[PDB]
């Protein structure tokens, strides 16, 4: 290839395996918070539903027919909701076991 | 007569550390401390305040102890001392001596290292960078550590230290990129030795890394041949390692303004 | 049972068709994108 | 028929969290503060003493000394102590990595240059120490020991004028990314003003010894209070001397027909407040030990033996 | 072999104008400076006390109300006294002939509003006066009776800050009609600057008890008024007990064994400072009549008898 | 009991009073005044620091009774008390009673124009500003005296101020101009009797100006027959006025200035 | 003339008097301070040669030849100097003559 | 004698012949500025 001829001949072999793996080599996972510690960026890596469905909304700009206080108050975090944050504390730990 | 009240306050300091009444203590090392530099006795203020500062620490007296390091670093600017090694490992120990929490130390290494050639670069020696990422390391402040590694000019120890990060808190897919950042971050501060040492020793060292120069992980190869490069200052060749190696420098996006870096420094790029 | 039943007979009764639609979506994407950037910090906060 | 000559109102009412001392200087306010924060320590679940006072004592009064981040009082558990610091924040070591914006490296100079060393520094660092706490809300109640009456005043006048600014400013909002934060600050601001006009959220203590000049400094800093419409309702008379019959003497008799009569006139008119009267003591107040003691006669109404 | 302990070298160095007081709070400043001002008023042909503190207490220690311009004292035909006024200049009363200038009346009213409560603005005017003063000589010197330790060092430190800074601006200059009124105040600010720097033109005379808090916060301003490099080659050690040994009681010989104490630690610690010691007094120094009393005694050195 | 301590206060200061403490009574006249303050006892705080102030004059306590008057305004202010003549006449003494050239009269009077109808004008009732201009006349004050006669409602006695402050101060020439510049500056403030009645009163009684409408000065028949058109009100008689006699108006340029208002204010002349 | 015809008929002669003699009269001299007083104008109504003679070369920009400082130091305000010192006061006494 | 001939006289030894020409009658110029104008208060200033 053309970028071979700058490079000294007993590079070129590795890179092109590099070249290759970096084709199939699935992108980036999110960084552990420690590795960005070294980095001055200010990047980084919703529990409760009421919270979590206005930002849906407006994300999405839509418009509650009845009221956004009423969605709030259709579930004020009775047991079948704690269904889902248990479902959510269950979600977390899958996380944690596929990053150990 | 006229220096009778300086030997009567010294004698009446020593009674009051004999008793214990520690914080009386350290006003009697300030006033002391004062009529000294009065004197231009900058020599013997400083070791004055720097055995009050370990006695305090010896005690407990953390801010006391705190206050005196202070008071030793403004002699230190002051009689405009040349930076000398001792001098360096004096201010490491009190450092280390300090609660790694509390402020003060914050504001005393900022000072230290100002104090230290503080007419460029924060730099001093780099001995002190070392002496200061060491002890962070051995109280597992990773990330000051790191940092002071980075202005340091030690890299064996940084290698094994930024191991030890990556094992402890580093996932198991960013292993090369560790060291990838702490050899790019090097070469931004201008140290290729440092870049070369450390990632020498990480690779070698590591248990997750395959030894051998023909890494397994395109990005050390990458960064090998950046730094075979680097010692060949050809703009040419920088080109063509960023280019093909474009995949894996994305995965982290800030590689990239390092290599702008690295090619104006070691490759005439440019700004 | 899960979380997207609940949501969606939940929000059955108080936004439109295409409304509603686009509000679960919604949560749903920002839900996976959630997941995916998960780090320990974020387990210690749920913790807590 | 008077109100009792105790601070067992102060300790009673649990709902205070800001408590300011204040008077003419050297009467006491630095060991009369450190008395009534040890003495709330016992009943609150966690007290702080901030020394706004450019010259900082509580070091020395508690024979401690103390950086400008809370820490624990030697010899207690739940009582913390500390110094306002004039200097701003500190910069933080640069990268380096890459050529640093001088503009933001000289604005944040001068920032910590300039105004470090300007005469409203002071009063202003332990205003925004106030917003820092009003957003922590870590300790149950902060006792101030503030400087002399003039500065004090000015310190609590500066969260009134600084809320009018800001209300003025927003008002010309509309006539530069800068409006996020004036209106993150704006909600912190009206909280600390509206915590310092509240009877039920904080209180002022006045401590004056009985003479002419403490007295009447004393008057006018509460008539500044009422104007600033910030509750007191007791004072501390310190300093106060009681002959012993037995063998009396010229110096003590004198300064007792003295004090007993500008007490006199302080009782007269300071009606409605909590006086009580702290004796002169023969030994040094600093300490845990001798301060707790002060602060045991403090709150039982002292009386001579 | 010590420096006297008196005051007779602030009388004998005639060239002295501008002379500060200051110490910890309730040390006494005012009564002091009264007493010095006296003692002046009795070689210099004028002399001014001007009562910097906002707390003002010269009036209470005069007994004599005093404005914010200078008035002879009562019995005095020489001596001078007044109070820094924290408010701006008044308002002049409106021609009203044409439409008033908005823009301007606005400016003037936010002037006379804003930072007249501003925390910093005491020690500001204090500087206004200095200036004035440096502009109208009108007294032989004049003596300032300060704030505590804290406020005094920041007024100190504003001449040189401000200078600074005006330098600064000059600089700047060349990147409407201010110039000139820049171009007016900086030989001003140079003259205030360098005469507070010079020992042959100004002194400070620090004021303390002989206590630990007073003894170490009259240390940390000897300290700063050395970074400063403000002459002060003189303390007033004041309200010292001295016991009478026919009928001693317990407080007095307490009180007289601590301040030994502290007084001891003063002495080695203050060579080469003329250390003059004011004993407390039974009778209130208030008044022509004991002002002057009180100052006979601190020029000559006082002996129990 | 409560209440008590009060009247013990009241009593110890009539005491002190007495003994002539003088500066301590002020300081418990302070107090006292506050304490009513508090009370709501407006009008019993007001009297009491009215005769306070009264005494400490009569003492030379210039500096107390200054301050007690302050405290007056002060009670006049909080409490809202409606203008009334009596009061008026009462701040007016005070005036007269402070000493000339302390700053404390500039305070005062500024504030006590404040506060009579401090809405609009800065005028109270402009009974006000005639015993001010009164008081300074008798003290020869001049130009407040002027001032505040031009700010008043008395011409009579503002005419025959000026004559005698031309006749000891206004040079040979300046006669008629002094009394033109008043009228024309009463013009200003709208107050068109006013001038009539000043015009009048200083033709009639200057011994320099012979009487008769028909003046030998042309400046007075300008001045004059600006009067008649005001009252008229046509503005064609005003700008034939101006021209006519422009060698005249301009003996003092800012004349001009004065008539720009005028015709704006007497005429309809838009701005 | 045309003016009169505004203002009423025996307004008319009078003005025309005015008129005439406002082209005679002297125009107005320096005013008197007192009469100053009464209008808000800053304005108002060099004793020593060495600062006059500076003004002097100022308004009409003279370059001295030898030096200023020597023009300065040729007088030091000495007797033949008194001399023009003394017709000063004697000119402002003429002065005050002319305006008692 | 009189000033014209004291500064004349001075002013004919340092001066150009136009330049000291153009002196003194900026000087002669602003005396009679100065004269003109003057009132008491100069008369005071004089006498002090
Ligand atoms: N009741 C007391 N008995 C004996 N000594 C006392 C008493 N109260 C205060 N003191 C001592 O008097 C001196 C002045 O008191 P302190 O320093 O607490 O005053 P302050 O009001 O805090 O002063 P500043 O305004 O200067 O901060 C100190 O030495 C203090 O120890
Ligand atoms: N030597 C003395 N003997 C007796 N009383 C004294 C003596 N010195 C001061 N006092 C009194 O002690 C009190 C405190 O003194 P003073 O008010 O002069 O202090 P200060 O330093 O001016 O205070 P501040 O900083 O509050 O202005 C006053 O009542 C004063 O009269
Ligand atoms: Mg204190
Ligand atoms: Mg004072
Ligand atoms: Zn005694």
């Amino acid at each position: 290839e053309p970028w071979a001829a700058a490079v000294p001949p007993e590079w070129v072999p590795i890179i092109q395996q590099d070249i290759q793996s970096q084709r199939k080599v699935k992108p980036q996972p999110p960084l552990s918070d420690a590795y960005l510690s070294g980095m001055p960026a200010k990047r980084r890596k919703q529990l409760l539903l009421s919270e979590a469905v206005s930002r849906a909304a407006k994300a999405a700009g839509a418009r509650p027919l009845t009221s956004p206080e009423s969605l709030s108050r259709d579930l004020e975090a009775p047991e079948v909701q704690e269904s889902y944050r248990q479902q959510l504390r269950s979600d977390i730990q899958k996380r944690l076991q596929e990053d150990p | 007569r006229n220096r009778g009240g300086v030997q009567r306050v010294e004698g009446k300091l020593r009674a009051s550390v004999e008793k214990g009444d520690y914080y009386e203590a350290h006003q009697m090392y300030r006033t002391l401390f004062f009529r000294y530099m009065s004197q231009s006795k900058h020599t013997e203020a400083r070791e004055l305040m720097y055995s009050g500062a370990l006695l305090f620490f010896s005690h407990g007296q953390q801010n006391s102890a705190a206050d005196l390091s202070m008071l030793v670093l403004e002699s230190l600017e002051k009689a405009e001392v040349e930076v000398a090694d001792e001098l360096l490992e004096n201010l490491a120990k009190v450092f280390s001596l300090m609660d790694p929490n509390s402020p003060e130390r914050v504001t005393f290494v900022s000072r230290a290292l100002k104090w230290s050639s503080g007419g460029s670069g924060k730099l001093g020696h780099p001995r002190l960078h070392q002496l200061l990422a060491l002890t962070l390391w051995k109280e597992q402040n990773y990330c000051e550590s790191r940092y002071h590694f980075l202005h340091s000019a030690d890299g064996e120890g940084c290698a094994n230290m930024l191991v030890e990060y990556s094992t402890s808190r580093g996932f198991r897919s960013e292993v090369d990129m560790f060291v990838a950042q702490a050899v790019l971050q090097f070469l931004c501060l201008k140290n290729k030795s440092s870049a070369s040492v450390v990632f020498t020793t990480y690779t070698q060292k590591h248990p997750s890394i395959e030894d051998g120069p023909p890494f397994v992980e395109p990005l050390l190869n990458f960064i090998w041949f950046l730094l075979l490069a680097v010692d060949g200052g050809k703009l040419t060749v920088f080109t063509v390692l960023c280019e093909q190696y474009q995949p894996s420098l994305r995965r982290d996006p800030m590689y990239n303004e390092y290599l702008d870096r690295i090619g104006q420094l070691f490759f005439g790029v440019p700004p | 049972p899960q979380v997207w039943q609940l949501i969606s007979k939940v929000l059955a009764r108080h936004f439109s068709a295409a409304d509603a639609s686009r509000v679960l979506e919604q949560l749903q994407r920002d839900y996976e994108r959630s997941l995916s950037r998960l780090t320990l910090d974020d387990i210690e906060r749920l913790a807590s | 028929e008077p109100l009792e000559p105790t601070l067992k109102n102060i300790i009673e009412q649990k709902s205070l969290k800001w408590i300011f001392v204040g008077g003419k200087g050297g009467v006491g306010k630095t060991t009369c503060s450190c008395s009534l924060a040890v003495q709330l320590a016992a009943v609150r679940e966690s007290v702080l003493i901030i020394s706004t006072n450019p010259a900082h004592n509580i070091s020395d009064a508690f024979d401690q000394k103390f950086s400008k981040v809370p820490t624990k009082v030697k010899g207690y558990d739940n009582l913390f102590a500390m110094e306002i610091d004039p200097s701003l924040g500190v910069a933080e070591l640069p990268d380096e990595f890459f050529e640093e914006d001088n503009m933001l490296s000289m604005g944040k100079k001068m920032m910590q240059e300039a105004m470090s060393a300007f005469p409203g520094i002071d009063e202003a660092m332990s205003y925004a120490e106030v917003m820092r706490l009003v957003k922590g809300m870590n300790f149950s109640v902060v006792v101030f020991d503030t400087a002399p009456t003039g500065h004090t005043l000015r310190l609590l006048n500066f969260p009134t004028i600084v809320e009018r600014g800001l209300g003025r400013l927003m008002q010309i909002k509309n006539q530069d990314q800068l409006a996020s934060k004036l209106e993150e600050t704006l909600p912190v601001i009206r909280s600390v003003s509206e915590q310092f006009k509240d009877p039920e959220q904080t209180t002022f203590i006045c401590v004056c010894i009985a003479e002419f000049l403490s007295l009447y400094e004393t008057e006018r800093l509460i008539q500044e209070l009422a104007k600033c419409r910030i509750d007191t309702h007791n004072i501390i008379v310190n300093q106060l001397v009681f002959p012993d019959n037995e063998r009396p003497c010229k110096m003590c008799e004198a300064r007792h027909k003295i004090q007993s009569k500008y007490l006199d006139q302080m009782e007269d008119l300071y009606e409605d407040f909590h006086i009580v009267k702290l004796p002169l003591l023969p030994h040094e107040v600093r300490g845990a030990d001798k301060v707790n003691t002060f602060s045991k006669q403090l709150l039982e109404p002292y009386s001579p033996p």
